[PDB]
């Protein structure tokens, strides 16, 4: 099954829709991001590796597209998923609101109350 | 199909020994059944008679298995008078191995099987018990 | 699997089986060492025949050179045996 | 159901179990895959027609020729395989194994 | 029950698929293909598809053709093989006849479910729509509707045909 | 003193056409370096035909 | 045969499998299976070498009885409920026929034994396409109608392919057949999940197809088809075998690497339904898979192979032509599983 | 030296790399510049400035 | 109705003729009048050995060229839409591509007989 396909109000190919621009957009230094570089960085290590190239130092310009290419297009994958889980939480709480009797809040005991069965160990 | 598992599953465990033997006669013979056809179908006998011969014998062999275990496991729920203990099954499930044993005559396939039969049989029990599923409906 | 590992007493009983098949010789009488011309009275058209119908039974050619010398059903054995390398 | 109905679906059952069912020539077998489409065909058109859905009625031509390029791939194969072996038997075809 | 024309088509029908699914010779095959494929254009006549009936029956007809030339070239086989010629061909054409009268006599007295639902018969002049309207024919009217509603249809078949001319080119060459 | 690699005789337990060879698969060749098999050269007959006297 | 025409067949295969997963129409579909077909049978053929040949027909044999599977699924659809659009399929007759027809195209067990033969048939390429490209539109298919697959037929097709696929993978010294065997297996994980959440059904696609595209490469890279070919490549490429056998060790599910994704996202959805005999059933099950890539690995990477002389003229040569997406496929199927929860982004 | 000139040597393709560098830089640009968008875009719809 | 009375008709009249034929005259079948006619000789082989096709491709094209025939059958009936210009045009894409197919087969040789 699918959850959120059928999603009412949704643009078949959109890949960011509008509402999407109401939640903060991932820092620059983030950590993820951080690794989408890294990856994108071992992708130009290996392409020396396998060219048979100095490894290290072989094409800078190379490497730098790769880190870019990998930073830019991990932004927007972490903007997207932000969004869905967001849309996620919007839509797990609103469902809770609106179906109070499924959700019943209940008034806890304290533990000096409850009665909890002693296993001793021996 | 399902109404051979049905008709096994209705009568009460340790009760009716020959209906509940007969039901697991059933069930094992249409799986030798399966088998055969496989069999046949995927490796040629070379003659009608040979294959006549194959499927006769894998049949009878699953067709045994099954009404050893089923006649043993409703005895044993029957002497012990404790239904609903997965030890039955497991006590079928060692008969039908020795069974297996038997009819392949050799001790080490009988030795393993028990074993093995024996502890399936106890833990499907022990999913008629506790619910468990095998395939489990989607819910979430 | 393939064909079974032919023995030397496969090869000689499958010989003396097409050699009783023959019309031209009694076969109670032939032995494993008998000639075919002298015990036997046959001439060299018989022994073509019968070189033939051993190329049937053990389906390999064996040229007019190498069988005008298979004149007992021992050499014959013999052969069959080099040819497909067979020794106990 | 009218007999009409599971006439035409027992007409497809039989070719399909005419199919995988191989006696010795891939042409027979071609022949079976042929008659799966005619039994589609007669299919397809009488429930359109008794059902009066006039768009549809242009699905079984179109039906038709997706089933000749399947024919005609067919035939083409069949061509090869003979080249290979001088006869159209499934048995030669036996080079790769599971 | 009346007159049992399309009940008696369909049953030649099957029969005819029983022929050409025993495997004889492709030759007879072809000729029980062909005999199917007129006896289907007529139960598609008798429901009102002149056109669909008549053409899938040219296009088989010209399909059988090939294939008996191909037959001639490629499945030959010296003795070919009739419908009595062998004991599988005769045991598969007998089986075919006789579960396709089985599940007739099944279907027909009584009323029983196979794989889907059941039939009582009835005929099947029953399910009919009795609409009184019209200077022209429904069937060529939805079938001419696809040069007009129908352009993507159009489109991915022309491609596909102009494709399996490239392709049956391209699998023939060998080298 | 010095480290075991494999040798022939252990290089030559991949090189058959299945892992575990079994008396029916033990015929079972491998596969030519090229995927190339020899060419069936099937002798595909001539109709002969008589033209004439009549 | 001409460069222009492979680039249409392509083409063509591309389109079939855009068809049908643009398509909401059941005839669309289907010509776009038949499509992808008719344009699939001669890329298979590209190299004549009769074994080609017999793959080809055999591949042919097989989806056009599928498809004539499908064809009926449809007409039975339609006659219980005048629809076309693909939906939940009204009948259950006619859904237990497409579920058929879709693991026949698939190559799920009982329908698996096209699947090895066709790979060993056909060359390194041609398998690419054929065990990445070709599982796109049929599991699309599946995505669409999962509301209405019977779990059972499913979940039983998907422990025999991943039980099939891992035994039959022990007994190959042909790269290809381990290939297709691994493939196999990957369908019966992917159909596993597909009726409780077809989110990790699109992931472990993902993952296996950029998984099996870097050994595919790679093997392409090394000119090797047998286990014994590519042990020679450690005296020539010494990089290459340690790339393959990191991606050996991916596909086998060991963490920390990607290849653990997938598997780790299935057991857990599997278990929210109350399914645990099933889940633990396939992991312990894929532990075969792991074992004969472990053999691989040892054969080609961690151990050394003898050698020949003629590989000394091969030193003084380099690999002309070069893969651009070589890197990013082996970077991608070894080192991503700190982004996993990037997965919701495809649901 | 070596026998074959090996036309890729010490004069590096220049086209390539300055086509390798600003496809890089109008990344990084855009990069930046769609963020602080972003940034701005945020602030405007929370009420925050 | 009556075309099933007119096919029935021509049928049995053909069937009845053939009926004549075969019991009207007087019959001296012998084995040498029965043997195969190649000429007044004995044939070599047997009429049933394969018969190569030389014009095999174009046997096979045929199926596609006599489908598209099936596509542009229902022309007149499409000619009376009002979406005149649309079915034009499909009509006219149709009719190239059949003309662009015999192209490309004509062109590489593939109306060619082989030898
Ligand atoms: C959670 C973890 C967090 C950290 C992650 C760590 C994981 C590793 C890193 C990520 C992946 C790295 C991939 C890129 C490297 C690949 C390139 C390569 O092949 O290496 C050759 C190259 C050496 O070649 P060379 O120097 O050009 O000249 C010598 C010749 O090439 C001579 O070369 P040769 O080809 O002739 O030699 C033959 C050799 C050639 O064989 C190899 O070189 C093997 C290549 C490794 C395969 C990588 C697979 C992909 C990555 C997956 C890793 C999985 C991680 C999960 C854990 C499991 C571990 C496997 O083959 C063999 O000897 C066979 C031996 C069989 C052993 C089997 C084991 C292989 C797999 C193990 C992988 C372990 C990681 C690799 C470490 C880096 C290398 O290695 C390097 O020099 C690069 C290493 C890293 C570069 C450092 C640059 C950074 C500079 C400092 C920056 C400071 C940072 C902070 C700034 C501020 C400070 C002030
Ligand atoms: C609780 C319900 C019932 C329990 C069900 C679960 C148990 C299933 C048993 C499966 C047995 C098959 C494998 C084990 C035996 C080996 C097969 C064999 O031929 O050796 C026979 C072996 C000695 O024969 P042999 O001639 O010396 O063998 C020579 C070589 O060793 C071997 O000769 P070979 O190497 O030439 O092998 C021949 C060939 C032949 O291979 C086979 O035999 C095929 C067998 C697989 C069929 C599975 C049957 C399960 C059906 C359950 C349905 C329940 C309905 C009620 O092998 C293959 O090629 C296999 C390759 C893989 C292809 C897989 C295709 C099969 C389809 C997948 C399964 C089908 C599922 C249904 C449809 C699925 C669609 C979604 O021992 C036997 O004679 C016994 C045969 C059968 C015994 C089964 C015991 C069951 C007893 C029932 C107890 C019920 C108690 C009541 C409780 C309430
Ligand atoms: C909606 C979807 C559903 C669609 C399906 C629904 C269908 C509805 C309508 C069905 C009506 C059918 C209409 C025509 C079907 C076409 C049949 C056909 O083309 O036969 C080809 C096929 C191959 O023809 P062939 O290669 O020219 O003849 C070679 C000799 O047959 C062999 O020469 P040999 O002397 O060397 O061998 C002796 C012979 C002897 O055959 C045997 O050994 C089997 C004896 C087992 C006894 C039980 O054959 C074999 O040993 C090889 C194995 C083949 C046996 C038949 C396989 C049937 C299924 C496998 C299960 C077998 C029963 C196991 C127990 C299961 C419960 C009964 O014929 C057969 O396999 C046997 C005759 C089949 C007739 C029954 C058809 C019903
Ligand atoms: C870290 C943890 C450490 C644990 C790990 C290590 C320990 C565990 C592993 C070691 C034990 C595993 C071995 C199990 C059996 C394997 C047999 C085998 O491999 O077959 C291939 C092997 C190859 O045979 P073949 O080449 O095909 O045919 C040629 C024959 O070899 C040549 O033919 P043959 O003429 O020379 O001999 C054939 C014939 C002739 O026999 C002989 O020649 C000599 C007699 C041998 C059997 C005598 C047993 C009777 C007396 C023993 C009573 C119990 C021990 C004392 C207890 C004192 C209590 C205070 O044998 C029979 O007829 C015997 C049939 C059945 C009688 C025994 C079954 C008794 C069941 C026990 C019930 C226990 C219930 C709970 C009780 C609670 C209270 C303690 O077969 C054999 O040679 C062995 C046959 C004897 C098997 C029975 C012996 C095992 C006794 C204990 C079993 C329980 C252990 C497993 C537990 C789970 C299973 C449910
Ligand atoms: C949920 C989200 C996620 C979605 C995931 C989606 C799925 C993921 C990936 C799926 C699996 C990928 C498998 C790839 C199969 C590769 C097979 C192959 O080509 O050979 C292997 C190839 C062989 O290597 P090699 O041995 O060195 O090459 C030797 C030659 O093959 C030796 O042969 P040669 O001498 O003949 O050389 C000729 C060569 C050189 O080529 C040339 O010379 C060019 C000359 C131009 C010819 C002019 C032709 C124009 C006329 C034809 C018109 C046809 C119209 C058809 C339309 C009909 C409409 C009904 O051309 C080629 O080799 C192949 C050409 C490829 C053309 C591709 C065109 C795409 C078609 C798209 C159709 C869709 C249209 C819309 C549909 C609408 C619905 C109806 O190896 C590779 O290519 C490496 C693998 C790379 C694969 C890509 C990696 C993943 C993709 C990443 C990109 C981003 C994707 C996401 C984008 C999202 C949207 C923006
Ligand atoms: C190994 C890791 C996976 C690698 C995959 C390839 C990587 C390259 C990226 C591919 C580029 C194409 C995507 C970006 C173009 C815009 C996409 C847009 O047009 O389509 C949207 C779709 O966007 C895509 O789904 C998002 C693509 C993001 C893929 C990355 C996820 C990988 C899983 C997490 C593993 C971590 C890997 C991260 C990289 C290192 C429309 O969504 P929608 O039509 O409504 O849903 C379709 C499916 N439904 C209907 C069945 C629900
Ligand atoms: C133009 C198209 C329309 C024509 C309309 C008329 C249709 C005519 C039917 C076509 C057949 C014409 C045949 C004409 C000659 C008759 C041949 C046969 O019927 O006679 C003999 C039939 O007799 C049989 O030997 C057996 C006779 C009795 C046994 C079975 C018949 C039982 C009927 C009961 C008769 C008792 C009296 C009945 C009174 C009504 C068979 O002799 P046979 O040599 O092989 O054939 C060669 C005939 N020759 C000699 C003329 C060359
Ligand atoms: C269906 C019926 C068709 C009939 C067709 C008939 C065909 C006729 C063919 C005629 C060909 C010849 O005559 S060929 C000419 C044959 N003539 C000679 O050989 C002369 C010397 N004769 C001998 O050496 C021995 O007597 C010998 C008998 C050979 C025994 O040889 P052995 O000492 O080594 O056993």
């Amino acid at each position: 099954m699918t959850m959120m396909s059928g999603r009412p109000g949704r643009v078949p190919l959109q890949f960011l829709p509008n509402e999407a621009r109401s939640l903060p957009p991932p820092k620059l230094t983030d950590p993820r991001l951080v690794y989408m570089g890294f990856l994108g960085y071992c992708s130009g290590l290996i392409d020396n590796a396998i060219r048979r190239r100095p490894v290290v130092s072989a094409g800078l310009h190379r490497q730098l597209l790769y880190v870019t290419s990998f930073v830019f297009f991990g932004y927007y994958l972490l903007k997207r998923q932000d969004y869905m889980y967001a849309l996620r939480d919007h839509d797990m709480f609103a469902y809770v609101k609106s179906h109070p009797e499924d959700f019943p809040e209940k008034d806890k005991k304290t533990y000096g109350e409850i009665l909890e069965e002693f296993h001793p160990v021996r | 199909a399902k109404t051979l598992l049905h008709k096994y599953s209705d009568i009460p465990e340790g009760t009716e020994c020959h209906r509940k033997a007969y039901a697991s006669t059933s069930i094992g013979g249409a799986t030798g059944l399966i088998v055969s056809a496989y069999s046949i179908a995927l490796k040629p006998p070379a003659s009608f008679l040979e294959g006549v011969a194959r499927t006769g014998r894998y049949t009878f062999t699953s067709a045994a298995i099954g009404a050893i275990f089923g006649l043993t496991s409703c005895i044993s729920a029957q002497v012990r008078e404790k239904p609903d203990d997965p030890l039955n099954y497991f006590i079928g499930g060692c008969a039908g191995g020795l069974t297996l044993g038997a009819r392949t005559r050799s001790y080490g396939i009988g030795a393993a099987a028990c074993a093995y039969m024996g502890l399936t049989a106890a833990l499907v029990k022990m999913g008629q018990l506790e619910g468990w599923q095998v395939f489990a409906e989607p819910k979430v | 699997s393939d064909a079974p590992p032919l023995t030397l007493e496969a090869i000689k009983d499958r010989v003396l089986y097409v050699l009783k098949l023959y019309d031209k010789i009694d076969p109670e009488k032939l032995s494993v060492n008998s000639h075919f011309m002298k015990d036997l009275g046959l001439d060299s058209l018989d022994q073509v025949e019968i070189i033939m119908a051993m190329e049937d039974e053990f389906g390999f050619e064996i040229p007019d050179i190498d069988a005008e010398k298979l004149m007992c059903p021992q050499e014959i054995v013999d052969y069959i045996a080099d040819k497909k390398d067979v020794y106990e | 159901m009218p007999l009409v109905y599971m006439n035409i679906i027992m007409a497809f059952a039989i070719a399909l179990a005419g199919l995988l069912m191989y006696r010795s020539h891939l042409m027979s077998s071609l022949l079976c895959l042929e008659g799966m489409m005619l039994s589609l065909f007669i299919m397809s058109t009488l429930i359109i027609l008794n059902t009066h859905f006039t768009l549809a009625n242009m699905m079984p031509i179109i039906l038709l020729v997706f089933a000749a390029c399947e024919a005609a791939l067919g035939l083409s194969l069949l061509v090869m395989v003979s080249n290979t072996y001088g006869t159209d038997y499934v048995q030669n075809l036996n080079l790769l194994q599971c | 029950m009346t007159m049992y024309i399309a009940f008696i088509l369909s049953t030649i029908f099957v029969i005819g698929f029983v022929g050409f699914s025993s495997k004889p010779s492709p030759i007879y095959g072809g000729l029980g293909l062909i005999v199917s494929g007129g006896v289907g254009c007529g139960i598609v006549l008798n429901f009102g598809g002149s056109f669909l009936g008549l053409m899938v029956f040219l296009i088989y007809l010209g399909g059988m053709l090939v294939v008996f030339g191909y037959t001639t070239a490629m499945a030959t086989e010296m003795y070919p093989e009739v419908w009595v010629s062998n004991k599988t061909v005769f045991g598969a054409f007998v089986s075919g006849l006789m579960m396709e009268f089985c599940m007739v006599y099944y279907a027909l007295k009584e009323e029983e479910v196979e794989i889907i639902f059941k039939f009582n018969g009835l005929g099947d002049w029953v399910i009919y729509d009795t609409g009184d309207s019209g200077f022209f024919s429904e069937e060529a009217m939805g079938i001419a509707a696809l040069y007009s509603y129908g352009t993507w249809l159009v489109i991915v078949t022309g491609w596909s045909l102009l494709i399996g001319v490239v392709v049956i080119m391209e699998i023939t060459r060998g080298n | 003193a010095r480290q075991w690699q494999p040798d022939v005789e252990w290089a030559e337990q991949f090189g058959g056409a299945v892992m575990y060879p079994t008396k029916e698969t033990a015929h079972w060749k491998p596969p030519p370096w090229n995927d190339v098999d020899p060419p069936k050269d099937t002798l595909v007959s001539n109709l002969t035909l008589n033209f004439g006297p009549q | 045969m001409n460069p222009i025409i492979y680039t249409t067949l392509i083409m063509t295969v591309m389109s079939g499998t855009m068809l049908v997963m643009i398509s909401s129409h059941w005839l669309l579909i289907w010509i776009g299976f038949e499509m992808n077909l008719l344009a699939m049978i001669p890329v298979l053929m590209k190299n004549f070498n009769p074994r080609a040949t017999e793959a080809a027909t055999k591949y042919f044999l097989t989806q056009a009885t599928a498809s004539m599977m499908l064809m009926m699924a449809i007409i039975i659809n339609l006659l219980y409920s005048g629809q076309w659009t693909i939906t939940k399929m009204f009948n259950p007759v006619a859904m237990t026929m497409m579920t058929m027809a879709l693991a026949m195209k698939l190559g799920l067990s009982p329908f698996h034994f096209w699947v090895p033969e066709v790979t060993q048939g056909i060359s390194l390429q041609a398998g690419l396409l054929l065990l990445t490209w070709q599982k796109l539109a049929p599991l699309s298919v599946l995505c669409q109608i999962s509301q209405s697959i019977n779990p059972n037929l499913m979940l039983t097709m998907a422990m025999l392919s991943i039980l099939i696929g891992g035994w039959g993978g022990l007994n190959q010294t042909q790269l290809r057949k381990i290939m297709a065997y691994s493939s196999i297996a990957h369908m019966g994980w992917m159909t596993a999940v597909l009726p409780y959440n077809t989110t990790m059904t699109i992931l472990n696609l993902l993952i296996y197809i950029t998984m099996t595209l870097a050994m595919f490469m790679l093997l392409i890279h090394s000119s090797a088809t047998t286990t014994l070919s590519l042990s020679h490549t450690w005296n020539k490429m010494p990089v290459i075998t340690s790339l393959m056998m990191v991606t050996l060790l991916s596909m086998g599910g060991l963490p920390p690497l990607s290849g653990f994704m997938p598997k780790w996202m299935i057991i857990q959805e599997m278990t929210k339904n109350e399914s645990i005999i099933m889940p633990t059933l396939m992991a312990m099950t894929a532990l075969l898979n792991l074992y004969f890539y472990m053999r691989l690995a040892y054969s080609s990477s961690l151990t050394m192979f003898p050698s020949t002389n003629n590989m000394k003229m091969k030193w003084q040569f380099e690999h002309t032509k070069q893969m651009k997406l070589l890197p990013t496929m082996i970077v991608l199927s070894t080192l991503v599983l700190p982004m996993t929860p990037a997965l919701s982004s495809l649901n | 030296k070596f026998y074959i000139r090996e036309p890729p040597h010490g004069s590096p393709d220049w086209l390539k790399v300055g086509l390798t560098l600003g496809t890089s830089v109008f990344l990084w640009i855009y990069l930046i510049k769609q963020h602080k968008e972003d940034v701005l875009e945020y602030k405007r719809r929370n009420g925050l400035e | 109705m009556n075309i099933m009375l007119t096919l029935l008709t021509n049928v049995t009249l053909a069937s009845l003729l053939v009926l004549i034929a075969f019991w009207l005259p007087q019959l001296n079948a012998y084995s040498e009048k029965t043997s195969p006619y190649e000429c007044g000789f004995d044939p070599m082989g047997s009429a049933r050995l394969p018969f190569s096709m030389k014009f095999f491709l174009v046997a096979i094209t045929f199926l596609l060229f006599d489908l598209e025939i099936a596509l542009l059958l229902p022309l007149p009936w499409a000619s009376q839409t009002n979406n005149l210009k649309t079915m034009l045009t499909m009509a006219l894409f149709l009719l190239i591509l059949l003309a662009a197919s015999l192209a490309y087969e004509w062109t590489q040789k593939g109306l060619e007989w082989a030898e």
